[PDB]
């Protein structure tokens, strides 16, 4: 599951979290197994304008 | 005290039932002994614990 979020919202991709993208964008179950991968993409997913 | 042998058995059974019912009032290290309070106060990840 691939998406782009903020830097402070990477704590919300987790079981049992309260947050905004956890509730209304992407929810993980309490019995979730797998791995969450996050890396900075300011060189690619950002524009000066 | 003529009939102490039967009364002893009656007292032991009643005391065992009273102790078993009384043990529900103990939280056993949890925040509360009431299940409804835990289910209404906490999120399921910590309410599960």
């Amino acid at each position: 599951d691939s998406f782009v979020i903020r830097g402070d919202e990477v704590r919300q991709i987790a079981p049992g979290q309260t947050g905004t993208i956890a509730d209304y964008n992407y929810k993980l179950p309490d019995d979730f197994t797998g791995c969450v991968i996050a890396w900075n993409s300011n060189n690619l997913d950002s524009k000066v304008g | 005290s003529a009939l102490g042998k039967l009364q002893d058995v009656v007292n032991q059974n009643a005391q065992a039932l009273n102790t078993l019912v009384k043990q529900l009032s103990s939280n056993f290290g949890a925040i509360s002994s009431v299940l409804n309070d835990i289910l209404s106060r906490l999120d399921p990840p910590e309410a599960e614990v």
